[PDB]
Formats: C-alpha cells, structure tokens, sequence
C-alpha cells in the first residue's frame, strides 16, 4: 500500500519561510505525481501545486506564485514544499497528496486525481511565543453521574500553537470519548475538553489515564482521573 | 472515443528456448575457452521490483546445452589423437614385485608383447606396466585389454589439459536471462525476488560422482532439493553451508617410456617405478565431516519428522565408477572408496582416509564403443578440492519403517550441472504493445 | 532494462527508452540482426516509424477489452494486459495496416490537384 | 492473401502493396547449412531494396512522388489504360528496358535536392 508520512507543527512568524517535507513508501517516486493541498480553519481545500518528478517541472497556482517552491529529493524519496513571506492569512493545515498518471506521447500527460492523502502538518503565524499545556483532571462525582453511567475527562488550558492530541488509556478506550474542538480565549492561549462516559462501577476497579501531547512545545502529560476523594 | 496507440519498448517476455553462447575470461584445452568471447568487467544486474516469476530446477532446458556442449568438446578435442588399433594382442603379464606393500599385491602387472615396427615387415618385444583393473585374463599367464571385445581405444593427445576453467552463458539479443534471488528457494514454483542479467557466472564442468567438488555454497542453510521428495526413484541434491577439503594425492614416482608402433605414431607406456610402490589415497577431516553430516541430518528431519532414525549406509551395486567417488586429478582418474564416509546413524585432529585405485582406460559419458587410453603423468601428483555438495538416493522401506537409510549415488553428469544452473531461465523480451487512448492521429 | 516489469502500465509508459563455440556465435548474431530487422519493418508499415509513442487512426472496438482507462493505466501491468488482447493481436496489426495504406493513397490524392 | 492481386488491376492492386510487403522478411548436415544461407540472403536482400528507396528520398514509404518528369519516350500511353486496362505484370514487360535511367535520374535528383536544400 501507498503511504504518504508528513512533518510535524509549526510555528512561524510574519515574513519568514517555512519548508514542509513528504516521504513517499510503497511506489516508484521518479514516476508518480505528487501535489500540495492546503485548508485554512473553516474554509474549503485549495490546490497549491502538483509535480512529477521524472518531468521535474512544478505547475503552481496563479496566487502563489513566486513564493511557493517545489522540490524533490529522489534518493530519500521526499518532496520539499518551501513558501515565503508568510502572512497572517497563511495559518493552515498542508496535506501532501499523490495519484497515479500516464502518457500518450508528445507530452501529453493524462492524470486520476489525488488517491493517497497525507496526514497533514498545521503551519501557524503568529507573533505568540509556544506554551505548553496545563493539563487538569475533571473528576467523576456523584453530579457526574446519571443512570449508572459516569463521565469523567481532562481540561487542556493556555497551550499555544494547535494542535494537542488527547487519547485514553493509550488509545484501548475510543467508546464514549468526546474530545472537543479547540477555542481561543481571550488571552491568546487554546483550551479544551476530552471527556468519556464510562460504567460506574468500573470507577472504583478501572484505571483511566488521558494522555496529552502538545508536540510544538515538546510537551507529553499522563494524567489519572479519580473520582473526588471525600 | 478511443483509439488505439502503438508503444514500442513496454516489459513483456514469456518462455523461450534458445542457442546461448560462450564467454570466459581472457592454449590447449577440452573445452575451447580459446574460442570463447571476452566478459565484460562489470556485468550490469537488474533487480526487478513487484515481480513473481515461476522456475523449475527439473525442466531446465540449459541443463541439455549444457550436456551436449561438453560432450562435443570432448568429442572435437580427441580427432586427431593417435589409434591403438595394433594394442589388442595377447600379453604375456607376471606381477609386480621389488618393493610394493602388502596393500599393492597384485595391482600392478609387468606385460610383454609383440608390436609392430615401422617397417611393415618385422616385429619387435616390448613390455610395460597395466593396472589389474585394465587387463583380462584368458585361458606366465595370458591377457588381453578390458575393452578389446566392445570398442576400440584412442590415446589421448598428451599436450592437452583436462582443467575445468569457468564458462559463462550468454543469451542473444532480444534475449535475457532471470535469475531469482531468494535464499530459501528450493528450485521449483514461484520465486518472489527476481533479477535480470544477460550471463550466468562461470560454471566450472567439474565431472564427479558423490560428491560436488570446486562449486558453489549455499548462503544461508544446507539445502535438500528433489523433484518428488516422496518417490525414492528420485535422486536428492544437497547443498553445503562451508566447504569440506579434501586432500588426493598419488605417491608413486612414474616414468613414461615411448614406443614407435608405425610411422610417425607413437604409443606412450609406463617404465619402471623408481622408489617403493604405494597405494593413492584421499584424506578428508573427521569433525568437519561429522558437523556437516549433523547439519544435513537436522535439515533432513523436516521432511520425515521428528523422531526418525536417520542413518548412513555405503552404496550397493552397480558399474565402479557408480559405486565409488570417481574423478581426475591432474590428467590421473581416481576411483576412491567410500565406505568410511557414509557410516553412521542418527536417533532424535584426526583423519578419515579413503583408499583410491586407478584406471587408465576410460569410458566417458556413459558410453559403448568409444574408448579412450590416459597417457601416464610423470613424478608424484597431488590436488586440493573442496566437497560443496551430496547426490542421495532413498531406500523403499515399506511395512511400518520407522528409520531411512540414505545411500550415495550419481552417475548421470545433468544432475552436476542442474547444482549450478537451478536459479536460471531464459525468457524471450516482446517490447511491443496496443493500448486504448483519447488521442487521434492528426 | 525491464526494470518497470512490476509498476503499473502507466508508470511504465514514461520510462519506455568450424568449432563448437564458432558455430554457436553465428547463429546468435545472425537472430539478433533478423529480430531487429523484423520490428523495425512492422513498426515502419504502420506509419510509426522513429517513435516510441505513435498514436494510430484505428478506433478501439469494445469487444477486445471492455475495462475503463482508470483499471488499465492504473491497475495492471503490461504482462497482466498482454494475456487479456493476446488473442486480438493479429486483427488489429491486419487494421494498422490497411489504415496507413489508405493515408498514403489519401497522400498521393492531395498531391495530385 | 499473398500475391492475390496479381490479376488485379494496377489501381486494384496498388491498394495491397502492405500484403506483399510484410511477406520479405520472414514469411553441420545436409539440411543444417541449406537453411542460414537462406536467411542470410533474405537479409542481403531486403536491406538491398530498402537502401535503395533510401536514396531517392523515398524512405519509409509505400508510395513516394518524385521531381523526376516521366520522359515521353519510354512510354506513350494515356493514364486510362495504363491503371485500369492493365496489370503490374504486363506493366513491367514493357518498361523492362528502360528501368536503370529512370533510376540514375531519381538518384541524381534526390542527391541535388538535399545539396541544395542544405545551403
Ligand atoms: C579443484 O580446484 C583445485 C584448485 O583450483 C584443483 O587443484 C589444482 O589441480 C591442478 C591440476 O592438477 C594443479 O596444477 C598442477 O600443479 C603442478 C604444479 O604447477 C603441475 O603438475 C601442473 O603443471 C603441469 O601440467 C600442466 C597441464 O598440462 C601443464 O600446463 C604444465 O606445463 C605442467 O606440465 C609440465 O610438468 C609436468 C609435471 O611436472 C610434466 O608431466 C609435463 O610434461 C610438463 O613438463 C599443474 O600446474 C594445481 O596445483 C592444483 N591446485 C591446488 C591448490 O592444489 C583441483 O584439481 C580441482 N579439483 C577437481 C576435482 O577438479
Ligand atoms: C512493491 O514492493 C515494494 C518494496 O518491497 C513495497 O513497498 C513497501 O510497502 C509496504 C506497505 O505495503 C511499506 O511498509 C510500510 O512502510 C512504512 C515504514 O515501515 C510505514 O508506512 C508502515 O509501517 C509500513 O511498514 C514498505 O515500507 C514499502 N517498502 C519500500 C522499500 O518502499 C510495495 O508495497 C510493493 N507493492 C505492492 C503493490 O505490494
Ligand atoms: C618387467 O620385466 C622386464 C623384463 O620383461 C624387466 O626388465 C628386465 O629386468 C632385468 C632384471 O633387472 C634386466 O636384466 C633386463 O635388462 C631388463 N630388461 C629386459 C628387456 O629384459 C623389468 O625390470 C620388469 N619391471 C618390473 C617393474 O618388475
Ligand atoms: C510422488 O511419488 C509418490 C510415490 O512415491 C506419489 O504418491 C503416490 O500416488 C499414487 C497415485 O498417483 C498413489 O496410488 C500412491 O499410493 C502414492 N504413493 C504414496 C507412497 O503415497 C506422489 O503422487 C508423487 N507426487 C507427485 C507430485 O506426483
Ligand atoms: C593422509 O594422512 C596420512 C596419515 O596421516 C598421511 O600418510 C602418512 O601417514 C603416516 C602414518 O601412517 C605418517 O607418518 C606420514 O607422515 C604421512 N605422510 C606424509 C607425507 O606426511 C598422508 O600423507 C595424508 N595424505 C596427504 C595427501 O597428505
Ligand atoms: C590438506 O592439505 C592442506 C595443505 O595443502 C593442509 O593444510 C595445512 O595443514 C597444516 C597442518 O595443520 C598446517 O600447518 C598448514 O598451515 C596448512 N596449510 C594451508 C595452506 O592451509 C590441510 O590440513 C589438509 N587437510 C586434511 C583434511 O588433511
Ligand atoms: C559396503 O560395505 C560393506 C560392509 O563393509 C562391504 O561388504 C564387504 O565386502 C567385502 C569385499 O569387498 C567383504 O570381504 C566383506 O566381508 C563385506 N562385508 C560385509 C559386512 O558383508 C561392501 O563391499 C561395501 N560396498 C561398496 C563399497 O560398494
Ligand atoms: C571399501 O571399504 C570397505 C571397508 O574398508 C571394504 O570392506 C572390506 O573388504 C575387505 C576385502 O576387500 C574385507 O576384508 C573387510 O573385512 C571389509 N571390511 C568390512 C568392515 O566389512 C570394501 O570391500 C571396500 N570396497 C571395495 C573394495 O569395493
Ligand atoms: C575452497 O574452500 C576454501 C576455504 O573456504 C576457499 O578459500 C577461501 O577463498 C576465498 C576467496 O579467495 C578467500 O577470501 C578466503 O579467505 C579463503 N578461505 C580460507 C579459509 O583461506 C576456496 O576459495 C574454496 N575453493 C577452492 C576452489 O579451493
Ligand atoms: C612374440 O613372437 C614370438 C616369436 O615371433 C613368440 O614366441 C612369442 O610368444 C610372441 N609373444 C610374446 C612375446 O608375448
Ligand atoms: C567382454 O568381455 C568381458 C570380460 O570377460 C565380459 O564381461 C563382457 O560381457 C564382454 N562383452 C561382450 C559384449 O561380449
Ligand atoms: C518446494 O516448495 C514448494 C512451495 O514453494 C512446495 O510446494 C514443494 O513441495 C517444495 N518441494 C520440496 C521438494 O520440498
Ligand atoms: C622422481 O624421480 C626423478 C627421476 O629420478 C627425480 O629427479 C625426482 O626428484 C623424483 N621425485 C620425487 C622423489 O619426489
Ligand atoms: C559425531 O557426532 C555423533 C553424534 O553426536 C557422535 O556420536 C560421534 O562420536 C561424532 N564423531 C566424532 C566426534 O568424531
Ligand atoms: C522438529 O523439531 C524441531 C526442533 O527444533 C522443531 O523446531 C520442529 O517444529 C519439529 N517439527 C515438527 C514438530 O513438526
Ligand atoms: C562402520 O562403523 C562401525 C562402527 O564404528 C565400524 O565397526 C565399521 O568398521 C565401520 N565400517 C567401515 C569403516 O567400513
Ligand atoms: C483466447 O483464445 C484461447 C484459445 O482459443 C482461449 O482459450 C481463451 O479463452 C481466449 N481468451 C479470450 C479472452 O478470449
Ligand atoms: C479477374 O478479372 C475479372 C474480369 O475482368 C474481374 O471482374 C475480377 O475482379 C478479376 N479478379 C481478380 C482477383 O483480379
């Protein structure tokens, strides 16, 4: 299978560069057509460019031009995404995307689309310096619980920039689990909430750790969630 | 709206058979190298990503080439050689004394005889020295040559070497040849690491029997290979991890003494043995030979189980060069027993030294009616081998056997080479191709 | 050299550029010049002559391959599809022919007013 | 199939000449050397033919025009029974004679095209 494995986050300020690398496994690279796709929060997808690098000319977009620049390296089998003079309107998250094409002669080259996505990396500019996460223990009580079903989760507050994922139990707990979209405070900093329903007779004999990861800021927190000691 | 477009030069091949040529590494020998074109210093391999392919070690068509190449060869190199036409007569032979040991009792006969002269009026008294394996008695005592009532005798051209020097086989243009890269192929079904090339490395035509000698090793693990492991009709090749050396020498200091027998022909026989007479012999390790039978012991279980006696027993029957480790050692044929070597049995510093005897008059490729007489090497000789191989043969134990006793075997020279050439196939290249397009020609 | 045998068809359609042994050296050389002689006639009557890639006047009838372009160019391989047209393969070079032979009578008629 | 227009028309005919053409190619004991020489000779042969529509600038073609204006004494026959009132057999008894000058004339022409096209 065709895998497409992306960096990580990034913070940057106005007027700098940023480089997003893609390694490509399970295809021949020289041969196969690789392209750059980028989302803003709340907005639709937007192509940036795509490149084949046998042929080993990028095609870009009109409203990029001159800041975006596609490259490869074949013998590590990567493509490079560099743009410069990052504005504020440039705080997205970039998938690397690949698909399959062909030829019929002359240089004419036929394509399918983009068939295998990426994981994404979110590229954020701005000004803020990176915070780690304060990690809380919103603790099951008894005004948590509701017909034998008892919820209990952890806040996330003041990390700056997004992303932060939240799992359970090292991910062997997924039913129930509502993890929260992000909001921005007033003070610049993210928070959120990642809570589970669980039975509440498995409080006192099931262990339930969350564990936080704020990659920007190196941060990974286990944190145990107990019912409140009375 | 499609249409149809023409690519030329798109990766298809199926099977094919074709003439492979030669090609060695850049004067007399049996086999031509002479002739042969030059190789290519670097020759250029093409490993082949997400491709399966089929082989077959037993249904191997360059294994036949192989066969008939050789034969022709040592067919062309024996023309011009002198005839012993005149040699079938009655000799008058008494045994050899004046210093052979107790083991050389008899195997070595003094024989006098009338030849002719180079005027085709006279005769003349000769006498020299015969092996007791290439005389007959008939009712001193009188003899007659072995072959003198199926074939007649050439004597082989004394300037001309028997040395193995490595062949590489060449496919044409329009041809390649696959070779699978696996560690663990047992040489039949499908091979899923696959390469290209355009030559097979050079393959020495090494001819023995029981034993593999100067080949190739195995990478990884002794390997057991037969066509149907089930049927004992079939003969099993195994394949070494470490080469085993073996050490063959031939003690006696020998003379040649020529002899005219017409004009311009001239017949080379033995003289006299200067210094005692001994027996030639081969010395093999006893350890190395105890780890290596150990390991082909413990990869023989898999295909009988866990709790089978394994044992070891010497061959049974049969022509001597079958029952015996037949081979050439510097111009000199060996026939070596074997009894020491395979002994033994297996339940779930020193030396073993295999005596040889010689035989100077040869038939080869296991033929009737074409002999061939080996002109005598002088001084003492000695060679260095290494065993890399085994040919077995099952015995049909039926009723509830629960132990298997394997013998060794050979005779037939395509198994030699089927060692060799069992990870190669030649396949036939189509580089044209119609597929369906949105373009039209304007 | 064959090293796209494994890759899809389209992947593979970007990267398409006397004595004993005496006896035996002949008859090599004499098939390689007559394999070599015999493509390049079959690809000249055709009108494809010095290219890889030729696009040809003869539509595609349905009833030699049915598939899409999207599982031909993207989900087999050349050995994959030369077992499914092997049986179509003479009728259509029979096509090619008589279609580059009406060009050139088509050729000769321009020429002629 | 094979030479089935021979009794055809010379404009019949002329719409066959691929049938023909692909039929030129390839359509130690006694019988050992009668079959390389053979092949040897086809070869010889072809490549004989396709050098010399070669040099007239007629390379890779079945029909291929010319410079060269057909000289009225070798022949005086209008068009209209020479490609419907006759065949390529009966066509080439008559011009037999005649066939090296045509051939010089198509050399020499061709050989001053690419001269003077190349300054
Ligand atoms: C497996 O491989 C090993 C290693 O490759 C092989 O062992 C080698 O065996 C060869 C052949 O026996 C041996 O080479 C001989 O060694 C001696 C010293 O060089 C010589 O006896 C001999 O040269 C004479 O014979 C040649 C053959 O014609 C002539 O070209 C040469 O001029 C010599 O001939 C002169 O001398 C002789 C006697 O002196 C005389 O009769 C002649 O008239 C003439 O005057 C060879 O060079 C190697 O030394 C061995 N190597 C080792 C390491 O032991 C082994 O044979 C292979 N096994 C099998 C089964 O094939
Ligand atoms: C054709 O052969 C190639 C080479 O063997 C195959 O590529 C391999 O594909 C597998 C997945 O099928 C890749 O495994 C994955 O790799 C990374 C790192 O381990 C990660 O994404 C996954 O954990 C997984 O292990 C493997 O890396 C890749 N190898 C190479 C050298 O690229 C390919 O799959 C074969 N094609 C088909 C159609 O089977
Ligand atoms: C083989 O026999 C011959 C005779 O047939 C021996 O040669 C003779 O030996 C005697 C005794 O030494 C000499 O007197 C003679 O001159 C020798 N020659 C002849 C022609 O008679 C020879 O020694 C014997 N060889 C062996 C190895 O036993
Ligand atoms: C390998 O040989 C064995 C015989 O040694 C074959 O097995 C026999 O198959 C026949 C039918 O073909 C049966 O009647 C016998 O009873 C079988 N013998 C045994 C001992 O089981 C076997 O089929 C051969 N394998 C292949 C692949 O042909
Ligand atoms: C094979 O080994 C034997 C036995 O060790 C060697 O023959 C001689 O053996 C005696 C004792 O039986 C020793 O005293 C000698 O030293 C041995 N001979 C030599 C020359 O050292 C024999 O030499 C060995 N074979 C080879 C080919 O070297
Ligand atoms: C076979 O002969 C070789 C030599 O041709 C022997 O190797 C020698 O062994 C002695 C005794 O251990 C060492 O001193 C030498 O250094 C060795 N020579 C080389 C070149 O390695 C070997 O031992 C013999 N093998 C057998 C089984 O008899
Ligand atoms: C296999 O080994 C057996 C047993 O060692 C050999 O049989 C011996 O043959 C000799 C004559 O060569 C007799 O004197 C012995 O009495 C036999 N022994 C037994 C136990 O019967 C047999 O020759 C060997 N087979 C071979 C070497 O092919
Ligand atoms: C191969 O070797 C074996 C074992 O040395 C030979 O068997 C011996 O044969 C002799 C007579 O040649 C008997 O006196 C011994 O008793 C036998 N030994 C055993 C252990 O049985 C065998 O004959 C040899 N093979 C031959 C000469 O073909
Ligand atoms: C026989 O086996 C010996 C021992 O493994 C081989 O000698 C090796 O040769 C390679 C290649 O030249 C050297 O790199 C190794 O160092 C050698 N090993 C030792 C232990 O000396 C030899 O090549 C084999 N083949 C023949 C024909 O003798
Ligand atoms: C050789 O011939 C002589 C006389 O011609 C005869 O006595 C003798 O038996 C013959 N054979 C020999 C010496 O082997
Ligand atoms: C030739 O003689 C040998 C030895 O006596 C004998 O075994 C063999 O059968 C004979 N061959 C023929 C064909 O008569
Ligand atoms: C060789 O391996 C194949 C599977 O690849 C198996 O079917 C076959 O029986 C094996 N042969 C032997 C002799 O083990
Ligand atoms: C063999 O005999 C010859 C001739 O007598 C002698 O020169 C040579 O040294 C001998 N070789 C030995 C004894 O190894
Ligand atoms: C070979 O190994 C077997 C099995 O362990 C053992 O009985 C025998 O003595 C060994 N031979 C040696 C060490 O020479
Ligand atoms: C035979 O014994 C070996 C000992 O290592 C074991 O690995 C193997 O599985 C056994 N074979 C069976 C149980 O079929
Ligand atoms: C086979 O081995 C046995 C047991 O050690 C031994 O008595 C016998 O002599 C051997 N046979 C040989 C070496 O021929
Ligand atoms: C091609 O023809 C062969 C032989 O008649 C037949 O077995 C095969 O099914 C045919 N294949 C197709 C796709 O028509
Ligand atoms: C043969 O001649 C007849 C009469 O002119 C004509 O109709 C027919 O087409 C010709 N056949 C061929 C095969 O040329």
């Amino acid at each position: 299978e065709v895998q497409l494995v992306q960096s990580g986050a990034e913070l940057k300020k106005a007027g700098s560069s940023v480089k997003l690398s893609c390694q490509a496994y399970g295809v021949a690279f020289s041969t196969y057509s690789f392209h750059w796709v980028r989302q803003a929060p709340g907005q639709g997808l937007e192509w940036l460019g795509g490149f084949i690098p046998l042929v080993g000319k990028p095609n870009y977009t009109n409203k990029f031009r001159g800041r975006l620049t596609i490259t490869a390296d074949e013998s590590a089998r990567t493509t490079y995404m560099e743009l410069r003079s990052l504005r504020s309107d440039d705080t997205a998250i970039y998938y690397c995307a690949g698909g399959g094409a062909y030829s019929s002669g002359g240089g004419r080259f036929h394509y399918f689309g983009m068939a295998v996505w990426g994981q994404g990396s979110t590229v954020t500019v701005s000004s803020a310096s990176t915070k780690g996460p304060s990690v809380f223990p919103l603790a099951p009580s008894s005004k948590s619980t509701s017909g034998g079903t008892a919820a209990l989760g952890c806040l996330v507050k003041d990390y700056f920039p997004e992303p932060v994922t939240v799992s359970w139990n090292s991910g062997a707990l997924t039913s129930g689990v509502h993890t929260f979209p992000a909001v921005l405070q007033s003070s610049g900093l993210y928070s959120l909430s990642s809570v589970v329903t669980v039975p509440s007779s498995s409080l006192g004999t099931q262990t339930y750790i969350c564990n936080v990861n704020h990659k920007p800021s190196n941060t990974k927190v286990d944190k145990r969630v107990e019912p409140k000691s009375c | 709206n499609l249409w149809v477009t023409v690519y030329y030069g798109v990766p298809v091949w199926k099977d094919a058979e074709t003439t492979l040529f030669c090609a060695s590494d850049a004067k007399h020998n049996v086999w031509a190298t002479h002739a042969c074109v030059p190789t290519d210093p670097n020759p250029q391999e093409i490993h082949l990503e997400n491709v399966t392919e089929e082989f077959n070690m037993w249904k191997n068509n360059m294994v036949e080439q192989m066969h008939t190449d050789i034969i022709s060869l040592w067919d062309q190199s024996l023309k011009p050689c002198v005839k012993l036409t005149p040699l079938c007569v009655t000799l008058q032979c008494t045994n050899v004394t004046n210093n052979i040991t107790d083991d050389m009792r008899g195997e070595l006969k003094n024989c006098s005889f009338n030849m002719t002269t180079e005027l085709r009026d006279k005769k003349q008294k000769v006498y020299s020295l015969f092996y007791r394996l290439d005389v007959v008695q008939i009712n001193n005592k009188e003899y007659r040559l072995i072959n003198c009532n199926t074939s007649a005798i050439t004597q082989a051209c004394p300037k001309v070497s028997f040395e193995p020097i490595p062949i590489h086989y060449c496919a044409p243009a329009g041809f390649a040849i696959l070779k699978c890269k696996d560690k663990k192929f047992n040489g039949t079904g499908p091979c899923p690491s696959v390469s290209t090339v355009q030559c097979t490395h050079g393959i020495k035509p090494v001819v023995s029997t029981q034993l593999l000698l100067n080949g190739s090793l195995a990478e990884e693990e002794v390997m057991i290979r037969s066509e149907n492991i089930t049927n004992n009709a079939k003969n099993i090749l195994v394949q070494f991890n470490t080469p085993v050396q073996i050490n063959c020498t031939r003690p006696n200091n020998n003379t040649r003494k020529s002899i005219r027998i017409g004009p311009g022909q001239a017949f080379y026989a033995t003289g006299d043995i200067i210094g005692d007479i001994r027996q030639a012999h081969c010395n093999v390790s006893k350890a190395t030979w105890n780890e290596t039978l150990g390991k082909v012991v413990k990869q023989l279980r898999k295909h009988f189980g866990n709790n089978t006696i394994i044992r070891f027993a010497n061959s049974s029957g049969g022509d001597l060069e079958v029952t015996t480790h037949s081979f050439n050692c510097g111009g000199e044929f060996f026939y070596c027993n074997t009894s020491g070597l395979f002994n033994s049995t297996w339940i779930s510093n020193d030396s073993i030294t295999l005596p040889c005897r010689i035989k100077q008059i040869i038939n080869m490729w296991q033929r009737i009616g074409q002999a061939m007489y080996a002109p005598p090497i002088q001084g003492v000789i000695r060679c260095v081998s290494n065993i890399t191989g085994l040919i077995l043969t099952r015995d049909g134990g039926s009723t509830n056997s629960t132990t298997e006793t394997f013998r060794p075997g050979g005779g037939d020279m395509r198994d030699n080479w089927r060692s060799e050439l069992y990870k190669y196939k030649v396949v036939k290249i189509e580089p044209l191709g119609v597929a369906p397009t949105r373009c039209k020609r304007r | 050299f064959l090293g796209a045998a494994g890759s899809t068809m389209g992947a593979a359609s970007m990267t398409l550029t006397l004595t004993v042994w005496g006896i035996k050296q002949l008859q090599a050389r004499v098939l390689a010049v007559e394999r070599y002689l015999r493509d390049q006639q079959l690809l000249g009557i055709w009108g494809c002559s010095g290219k890889l890639i030729c696009c040809t006047n003869v539509p595609w009838n349905s009833s030699w391959s049915n598939r899409n372009l999207s599982e031909i160019w993207d989900n087999m391989t050349w050995l994959q599809w030369d077992k499914e047209i092997s049986n179509y393969t003479q009728i259509i070079y029979g096509l090619l022919e008589e279609s580059q032979n009406q060009q050139e009578k088509n050729e000769q008629d321009l020429l002629a007013l």
